[PDB]
């Protein structure tokens, strides 16, 4: 996988947490709710997550 | 997101 | 619409209860991982439907 060098939401770059299921990276401050703390395990971004919801919608 | 306040009893 | 629990889903307590978008379930900010300091603003899906999305991919 290769992840991109610019958070999803404010499109700037610097410590960048990636998501394991697709190419996007977000800052820990851009999230809702936002983070200081790293996510422990598997994490998914809120864009998969969106696909997931979108699916659900019409599976 | 929402949150509610309940209070069921002890 | 939806119909939410009066306990939360981790320790079976009620009181401030954050409500899942998603499902019926309801959780305490300080049961959640990591435990929040904040209500989130938009939309919130909580861990057992993170669970469910991934099952369903997992899957197709
Ligand atoms: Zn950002
Ligand atoms: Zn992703
Ligand atoms: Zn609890
Ligand atoms: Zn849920």
């Amino acid at each position: 996988m290769i992840h991109e060098d610019f958070c999803s939401v404010c499109r700037k770059s610097g410590q960048l947490l990636m998501c394991d299921t697709c190419s996007r990276v977000y800052h820990l401050d851009c999230l809702d709710p936002p983070l200081k703390t790293i996510p422990k395990g598997m994490w998914i971004c809120p864009r998969c997550q969106d696909q997931m919801l979108k699916k659900e919608e019409a599976i | 997101a929402r949150t509610k306040q309940t209070a069921r009893k002890s």
